[PDB]
C-alpha cells in the first residue's frame, strides 16, 4: 500500500 | 512544475490549518500523515509497507493544498517516518511521471 | 512515455536475465527486487519503510533493463510486498514528475 530509505 | 529525482520530492502543505512538508510517493496508494490534528469521526485502518504494518485513523473528505493546489480527499493519520502524498492526491493534482 | 497515477505506475525490467514488473517508486531512495538472482559478492544492509526495517543484500553496478532503457546501478535485493524502482535509477532513466 504505502511503500524506502536508509 | 517540474521536479526531478535527484533528490527526495517534497513539497509544502496545508492541512488543517497547519503546515507541513511531504513525500510525493508513486509508490503509495494513499496518503499518510503523522502529527496532523484532524477534526470529526475517522475509522481504524491498517496499511502496509515495506517492514511491516501500522494502525491507522482515516478521515475521508479532508481538504489539503499540496503545493498552492486545493484538492479533497482520504487522508490517514498514523506512526509513519515521513509524511507521504499518496496517489490518491496526486492524481487530483494532475501529477505524471515522465521520462 | 507519459504514465498517469490513476493505476500502479508497474514497469516491466529485465535484470540478471530475468524478466520482472517493478513499482515506479518516487518515495524511495533505492530499489528493492526479490527473487531476482544477481552474480557474486554483495554487502550486507537495512532498509527502512512505513511499518519497520528489513535486512538485504547490496548488488552495486548491476545491469538493469528498465521499460526498455538500459541502466547500471545499485540493486537490492530481500522481502518486500512488492518490486520497487527507486530514485536512484529513476535519474539514470531521466523520470520527472510534472503537475
Amino acid at each position: 500500500r504505502v511503500x524506502e530509505a536508509l | 512544475p517540474q521536479i526531478t529525482l535527484w533528490k527526495r520530492p517534497i513539497v509544502t502543505i496545508k492541512i488543517g490549518g497547519q503546515l507541513k512538508e511531504a513525500l510525493l510517493n508513486t509508490g503509495a496508494d494513499d496518503t499518510v500523515l503523522e502529527e496532523v490534528n484532524l477534526p470529526g469521526r475517522w475509522k481504524p485502518k491498517l496499511i502496509g509497507g515495506i517492514g511491516g504494518f501500522v494502525k491507522v485513523r482515516q478521515y475521508d473528505q479532508v481538504p489539503i493544498e499540496i503545493c498552492g493546489h486545493k484538492v479533497i480527499g482520504t487522508v490517514l493519520v498514523g506512526p509513519t517516518p515521513t509524511n507521504v502524498i499518496g496517489r490518491n492526491l496526486m492524481t487530483q493534482i494532475g501529477c505524471t511521471l515522465n521520462f
